[PDB]
Formats: structure tokens, sequence, C-alpha cells
């Protein structure tokens, strides 16, 4: 199109080189798709092609967006964030309502075609470098650099936030009640709104931001975030015991302590006293069902002293509890919890592991994007070269989350749940 | 001169400038045999005499070749080397012949003098600036530059690339019915063309890249197959390694273990069947560089077997994209896995072989599971593709597996083939307390210091063991208890521990291990028809006894 006024100059972190980060191989698939997106991107001004004189590199995927059967390019730029953002965050920094997740509804619109628009501070373009590779290594990959804002790209949206405030002040004024967060190429609309009535908006905003020249290619994807809690923790209700029950009670018990440390198992612990069958039916004493009690009411009342540390990063851990079952916590201190859930889809057996704790994943994200307005990094239940082949498939956003892989759980799957 | 290339703009690194470095040195003998080098370089543009002003300098070198009829000329670059910008990568890997496609006819041209066929950009030339020094009784030496990519800078292999694609564009715009792979300097193209036409066709490349100043062989056809290329044999309808050598030692040294280890495994790219595992076990000792190690009978015998193997040659065939992919896993029993790829039964794409020597204890079915990532990434990688799997394993077993794993796995299409040995679950822990079945309540011990220990067990039956041990500690006591009781009990058995380590050993069902003790467990396990084992926490007075 045009520059309407001059770029935004973009800077590094003084000392800090771009990024250089290898291409995943891929399937002769998404090659080609890439190869047909990025020509027409090409033709469209959007990437020129680059010599041998940028060393810096950035990954690219290709992904089917959501329901869609056409392809769209996926560029993990995470690194780049890292190396620049993290200053951006500050200077062109976007603030996050601290009210967007005490909305019954909260809507997700994808206005990342925007930035499409803007160009491109010239010094900055050799950063944006990224690679098409070739089956076996026959050629070299075909190359290019952004001469626009791209996305994925933290920011992006930094440079972009006047004109996104400018274009949605209109309708913040027609509607004081909602609330509109921008994280990276998405827009977060919260209300308290019927369904209908909020489907209504959404499409009211929608329409606005069409005649505004933003287009945005939209069950449905919308949340529900007044029901978002730590979930409490449950001990086994049953009508009779066993020693062996009784055995995972007071393992589970004193687990639990190192979270809630007012639970007391000593009355519990001794209700089998000598050397005893698993399969011994021990009914339990008055003292038994009197602790058994005070630690469940105990149990069913959140934590104390449990805080959202700024400066600190999101950590989530995630525990496969089988039967398309998956658990979730997100904490940044050990022990301590800012959220817990559970999350299962569709069974039919159409379904597999890696697609579940995608989505899982995903959702856990977006979660923490509408709750502390930024990402939380995984640790995944996976094998890292499995993940890294096949989270392509089932990925549905634009933002990659940070991530890492564990080799080491204990019993703790059923604890959970 | 060669200006009509266009250069490539370069930069020193933010912060620095080039090279000061000055040499008088050194003799007599070999400066005027530099000076007929420079001065025919200077005659065909690739370098230039410089002015006095603001020069920088680089240390160079006149060195000879067997049959010495012609001298060569060194600069060393190190410095300015240093001092300049990075640039992208040239190509790391190489194509696999297993992932290229058969054509009529495959051409090898070789392009000469290439870097110095290539411009460099100008304002960067004063910084390869050089001297040619003299005897000095007021004699300032020789000064020259490059006006051509320099032989070993940093800039050069990327830069050259990158011409040769610009120039080979508006040729294979034109022939899209021929293939052009660029490789360093060498050009390999290939075609489905008549023979006369494609020789037509590689005369046409020649002049085109003729005129671009970029020499082509004009003697015969130069290499005919055989194509040796990068350690292998390519033949038209097949592919090979190269002939591979086991040398036979009174005394192997680790270097030469090293060496040993690296042809096999270059050789498990098309010969099936070969083992690494015991003469790297040797190497896992790291130790010194010269350190004579002696083999073992284990290692002998692994040798022999795959000196058996490299008995007869085996070829690898091309790829044909019309036909389906493959793959095809055996195991080998030692922790060991084999596999071959291939569209067709008695011809095989390429062979390879999986490993699992990161940490004490697995299972067959995990690592089968391995084994399959890694050929599917390998697979994507040359194919661009994933295969079929062929797998020695049936669908109830890994169903079973997976279903009770707490990682998450991926498997694609595959079929069960029965290929003995098969794959299996040797046995399953219960998952709910057996009822009719005595209960052991294990517990082990040991001095952190001392080293001796116990294991032990008291039963619900009243009965009741305390085994004494030497040279042991936590770990291998407390599986000592798990054992002990395994020993003691009847086909079904309730075991109660106390230690997360034992319990995660067991619950992870390992069918193999580096601990005997471990092994001995799993055959119990596999003995005996019912195990449930459960966990309590220690120190809490639940019913375990214990002792210091
Ligand atoms: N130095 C040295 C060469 C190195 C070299 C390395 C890679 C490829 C290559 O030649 C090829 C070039 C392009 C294509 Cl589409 C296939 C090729 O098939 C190669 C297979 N082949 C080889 C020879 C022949 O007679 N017929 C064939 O089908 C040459």
């Amino acid at each position: 199109p045009i520059s309407p006024i001059e770029t935004v100059p973009v800077k590094l972190k003084p000392g800090m080189d771009g990024p250089k980060v290898k291409q995943w191989p891929l399937t002769e698939e998404k090659i080609k798709a890439l190869v047909e997106i990025c020509t027409e991107m090409e033709k469209e001004g959007k990437i020129s092609k680059i010599g041998p004189e940028n060393p810096y590199n950035t990954p690219v995927f290709a992904i089917k967006k959501k329901d869609s059967t056409k392809w769209r390019k996926l560029v993990d730029f995470r690194e780049l964030n890292k190396r620049t953002q993290d200053f951006w965050e500050v200077q062109l920094g976007i603030p996050h309502p601290a009210g967007l997740k005490k909305k019954k509804s909260v809507t997700v619109l994808d206005v990342g075609d925007a930035y499409f628009s803007v160009p491109l501070d010239e010094d900055f373009r050799k950063y944006t470098a990224f690679t098409i590779p070739s089956i076996n290594n026959e050629t070299p990959g075909i190359r290019y650099q952004y001469n626009v804002l791209p996305q994925g790209w933290k920011g992006s949206p930094a440079i972009f936030q006047s004109s996104m405030t400018k274009i949605l002040e209109p309708f913040k004024k027609q509607n004081p009640d909602i609330v509109i967060y921008q994280y990276m190429d998405d827009l977060y609309v919260g209300s308290d709104l019927e369904i209908g009535q909020h489907r209504t908006k959404i499409e009211e905003l929608r329409q606005h931001l069409l005649r505004w020249g933003l287009t945005t290619p939209d069950m449905g994807y919308e949340l529900h975030p007044d029901k978002w809690t730590v979930q409490p923790i449950v001990l086994p209700e049953k009508d009779s015991w066993t020693v062996n029950d009784i055995q995972k009670l007071v393992g589970k018990l004193n687990w639990a302590s190192q979270i809630y440390p007012g639970i007391k198992v000593r009355q519990l612990s001794k209700l089998l006293r000598g050397t005893k069958a698993l399969t011994e039916v021990i009914p339990l004493t008055e003292e038994a069902e009197l602790e058994l009690a005070e630690n469940r009411e105990i149990l069913k009342e959140p934590v104390h002293g449990v805080y959202y540390d700024p400066s600190k990063d999101l950590i989530a851990e995630i525990q496969k509890q089988g039967q398309g079952q998956w658990t979730y916590q997100i904490y940044q201190e050990p022990f301590k919890n800012l959220k817990t859930g559970k999350y299962a889809r569709m069974r039919g057996a159409h379904t597999n592991d890696v697609k579940q704790l995608t989505e899982a994943v995903q959702k856990i994200t977006t979660e923490s994007i509408v709750i502390w307005g930024k990402t939380p990094k995984f640790k995944l239940p996976i094998q890292k070269e499995t993940w890294e082949t096949w989270w392509t498939e089932y990925w549905q956003a634009t933002w990659i989350p940070e991530w890492e892989f564990v080799n080491t759980p204990p019993l703790v799957k059923l604890w959970y749940q | 001169p060669i200006s009509p290339i266009e250069t490539v703009p370069v930069k020193l690194k933010p912060g620095m400038d080039g090279p000061k470095v000055k040499q008088w040195p050194l003799t007599e003998e070999k400066i005027k045999a530099l000076v007929e080098i420079c001065t025919e370089m200077e005659k065909e543009g690739k370098i230039s005499k410089i002015g006095p002003e603001n020069p920088y300098n680089t240390p160079v070198f006149a060195i000879k070749k067997k049959d010495s009829t012609k001298w060569r000329k060194l600069v060393d670059f190190r410095e300015l080397n240093k001092r300049t910008q990075d640039f992208w990568e040239v190509q790391l890997g190489i194509p696999h012949p297993a992932g290229l496609k058969k054509k009529k006819s495959v051409t090898v041209l070789d392009v000469g003098d290439a870097y110095f066929s290539v411009p460099l950009d100008e304002d960067f030339r004063k910084y390869t600036a050089f001297t040619i020094p003299s005897i000095n009784n007021e004699t300032p030496g020789i000064r020259y530059q490059y006006n051509v990519l320099p032989q070993g800078w940093k800039g050069s292999p990327a830069i050259f690339q990158s011409s040769m694609t610009k120039i080979l564009e508006p040729f294979a715009a034109q022939n899209p019915d021929i293939v052009i792979y660029q490789y360093m300097d060498d050009l390999y193209v290939g075609s489905d063309l008549e023979i006369g036409q494609h020789r037509t066709k590689i005369e046409e490349l020649r002049q085109h890249l003729l005129r671009w100043g970029l020499t082509t062989p004009d003697k015969k056809h130069q290499k005919e197959p055989p194509f040796l290329w990068m350690g292998y044999e390519l033949h038209p309808d097949k592919w090979t390694v190269q002939p591979i050598v086991l040398p036979e030692k009174d005394s192997w040294t680790v270097n030469d273990i090293q060496k040993l280890v690296g042809k096999l495994n270059w050789a498990s790219q098309i010969y099936p069947g070969i083992k690494v595992r015991q003469l790297s076990k040797l190497l896992r000792g790291t130790k010194a560089l010269t350190e004579v190690i002696p083999l073992t009978e284990e290692a002998e015998l692994e040798l022999a077997e795959n000196r058996e193997i490299l008995k007869e040659p085996v070829h690898g065939v091309y790829y044909d994209p019309s036909k389906d992919l493959i793959a095809e896993i055996q195991k080998q029993g030692q922790g060991q896995w084999t596999y071959q790829i291939y569209q067709e039964p008695f011809k095989n794409l390429k062979t390879g072989k999986y490993a699992r020597m990161r940490g004490a204890h697995t299972n067959d079915v995990k690592q089968l599971t391995e084994a399959v990532q890694k050929i599917t990434t390998e697979s994507i990688v040359i194919w661009g593709k994933t295969p079929k799997f062929k797998l020695p394993i049936q669908k109830e077993t890994w169903e079973t597996w997976w279903t009770e794993y707490w990682q998450a796995t991926w498997i694609p299409e595959w079929e069960f083939v029965n290929t003995p040995p098969l794959v299996k679950l040797w046995y399953q822990l219960e998952k709910e307390p057996i009822v009719g079945a005595e209960t052991f309540y294990v517990d082990g011990a040991a001095n952190r210091e001392t080293k001796l220990g116990k294991a032990g067990y008291v039963t619900n039956k009243g009965r009741q063991k305390v085994v004494p041990l030497t040279n042991t500690t936590n770990q291998k006591t407390e599986l000592q208890a798990i054992y002990l009781a395994l020993q003691d009990s009847g086909l079904e058995v309730n075991i109660v521990t106390d230690s997360q380590y034992a319990l995660g050993i067991i619950q992870a069902q390992p069918d193999k291990s580096e601990s005997e003790l471990v092994n001995q467990i799993i055959e119990q396990l596999i003995k005996k028809e019912k195990v449930y084992l459960a966990w309590v926490p220690a120190h809490k007075g639940i019913g375990g006894n214990e002792q210091v």
C-alpha cells in the first residue's frame, strides 16, 4: 500500500545480536503451501528475498489455522521476542486490564491482518529473516525478510497500538461496559451480556472494525472466565474403607500438607495399628471421622499467601489422567498454585494423545492470557522430538508459548483427580 | 573485468577494523615465486596493486604441492575472518542418495577458479590488502588487495553459492526439463531427456556459465559413473557406501575405536544388522587421548558379526515418488534395534539402527516408539514424508501400553507383521489390591558410610525376615527388599513399600536394565501370577517396620 507516516524505529537491547535459529524439516506438502503463500506475499510487497549477508533466521511452519481447509503461515518469533520485546513491554508496552477475567463472556477476534498495512523499520527488517526449507538438502532454502510488521512479533501490536486505540475509540464510547484487550494478533472482548446480546455486540464490533478497513476472518471461540479459580483437592468418599484405601488417603493427605500445612493425619494413620492385609475392612473411629471431616473443610477453602508476582515467570504443569482427561496447574513458585484445572474434549477414538495435549496447551495459554496478560512456560509430558514433529498439526493459534519436557513424574496423577 | 556479476555488500563486525597485522618476513627464495603469481593474478583482474594511503595488512605465505611444476600462494585470513560480519550458513547437510530420484542421465560439472571468478564488494576490498616484502635497502614492499573472493575468507562460500544461484536462474528458467543440484563448487545436473539432447543441454549450460566467467570441464565429459561422492558410490541404477575397511590389530587404541565405530556407523546406512553397542561401550570411558584399550569378548564377537555382514556388498535403490514408503523394524535383543526403509521387497532405499544408551531402565515398547520417532524424523528430512510402518507388535499390546502410559505418544499408520521376537509386555502389575493374598510390608536401609545395610519384610501372616547386605546403598537395599518379598511369597503377592524410588522403577514396568538386581526382580514378577505394589509415606507409623 503506502507509508502513511515514517517507520517506528526498532532497537534491540545493547549487546544483543539478532536471532539465529535452525529451520525444522517440513513435509513436502507444507513446503509447497509455504512457497505459494510466500510467493503471493512477495507479489504484495509484504516480504522480500535476501542475500547471504543476512546471517539471521527465524523458523516458519504451516498450519491449517482453525477449521479452514487452506494453509496459514506461522512464524515462530519467540527468540526475536525475547531479544526485542522485553525492552518493548516497557517503551511501547500495552497495559493489561484486570477486569477482563471478571466478565461473564469473552470472545476472541483475529485482528492480525491489520499489521500488513504498516511498514517496518528498514534497519530492523534483517532480523525478521526466515527460511523455507528444501527436501533432502537439495538446494539451500528460500530466504525472505519482512518489509511490513510481521504477525507473531510482539512489537507489531505495540507499534500499531495507537491506530488500534483510535479505531476502537468510537466503539468504546457507545459500549462503556465492554472490556477490550489486545494480545498480539488477537482482540479479547468481554461482556456481561446474554449470549445473544454478546454475539450481537461482537458482530457490531466486527462491522465497526470492518468499515474502518480492518478485516477479521470470523461452537465458536468464546470463554467464560467467571468460573476460573483454583480447583479444590478432593478426598475419596466411600461407604466402607479398607487398609489399602486408608493408606491411599493418608498418603494423599500427607501430600496435601505441603499445600495446606494445617492438616493432621495422626488419627487416620493409627486406624491400622498392626500389620494387616490390604483388603481388610477397617471401620473408622469417631476421632477418625472427626479428623477426616476437619481435613475436608480445610481442603475446600483456598490457600493463604498466594499472589501473582509480575517479575517471576508463569509455569504450567500438565499431567495425563487417562481416558481423554488431563489435569493442569499454573504456578509461579512450587506448591503455591495461581490456577488449576482439567481438560477433556471428545470421544470416538478419532482423537489421540498429541491432539489432546496440544488443545490443552492452547486452552491453558488462552486462560493465562485472559488472566495475567502473558503466557506460561509449559512442562510437557511428551517426548521432545515427538512434540516437535507433531505439534503443528493441531495448532490453531497465532502465538507460540515457551516449553520444555519432563521425564520424571511420580504417582501424583491420581492426587490431582 | 568480472563486473557483470553483482557484488554482495559486506561489513566488518560492529566496533571493529580491518586487520593491521604487519609482515616483514621472510625469505628471498619464495618472494619472486610469489611475484610470478601475483603478476598473472593482476593481469586477470583478480588483484590490484594499491597506493600508500590507509592500508591494512594480512600475512602471506608461499608453498609447493607434489609434482612441483606449479607453485602455490597461501594467505592466512584468520584475523580478517575474525573481524568480518557473520554470513548465512552454507548447507550443513548433504543430500542423501536414498532420497534422490532416478534420472535417465546425470552429469557432473565442476567449476574451477570458483571464488576468483566472483567479484568482491568494492568498499570492503581494502581489508584484503596483503604485502609482498623485500630485502629492504630502501625497497618498500609490493602491495596488493583482492578484487574478487579471497580463498579462505569467511564470506567466500556463501557469496559464491549466492552468485552461482543467481547465474543459474536465467538458465533453469528456460529449462524446467532438467534439474541442477548445487554443491560447493560442483554442479550436478540430471534429466530424463534423451542422451543426445541431454548432452546438448549440458553444453549449453557450459557456454552460459562460460559467458559469466565460470569455467567447466572441457576434456571428455570429465567424471563418469561412479561418481565417488562424499563417501558414496553413485551408480546409475543404484547407490552404495565406499568400500569399508575394518582394520585388525593386537593393540586397539581409543582413537582407533573411534574410527572403527565411525566406519561401522557409516556402514549401517546400507549394510543391515550392524551392531555398534559393545565397541562403543568400550569407549564409554572417555579418558585421555592415547589410552590403549583392551577388548571384551562380546566386543570381539560383535566386531566379528559386523565383519561377516560386511563380507558381501549391499546396494540401495533410489526413490520413486509414485510408490509407497515402507519402514520395517526388528529388535536385535540387546537394546539394539534395526530398520530397513523400502518401496520394494528386495531393494532397500536405506537401512539404519537405533539404540537407547541413556538411562538405566526401559522397556521394549517404549524403545520401539522411540525408534519409530527417529525413523519418522529421518523420513521427513530425506523424502519429505512419513513412511507406513510394519511393526513386530500387536494392537492390544500397544493400545494397553499407550493408554497406561503417562507420557503422550504418537503412532502413524502401522500394521502387524509377525516376526519373532515379538514385542510384548512380559508382566502387568495389579491396579487393585488382591484378596486372599499374603501382604508383605517390606523395607531396607543402609549406612551411607559403612555401606553394610539390610533388607527385609514383615507379613500379615506373622512371617518375618531380615537379610544383611554388603557394599550397597538405600536404593539397592530397598529394591533388595521387594526382591526378597518376591522370593518368599506365593503366586499372588501384595507388597507395601515406603520408597518412591523402588515404586518408580517397578511401576515403569521395565523388561531389562543395567542392574542384575532389577533384572532378577523382573524375572520374579514374570513368574508371578498377580503382584500388587503399593506405597505409603515413611516415618508416619502406618505399619511399615523399619530399623537403623
Ligand atoms: N561427484 C558427484 C555426483 C554427485 C551427485 C549427488 C547428488 C545427485 C546427483 O545427480 C542427480 C542430479 C539431479 C537429479 Cl534430479 C538426480 C540425480 O540423481 C543421482 C542418482 N544417479 C546418479 C548417477 C546416474 O547415472 N543416475 C542417477 O539416477 C549427483
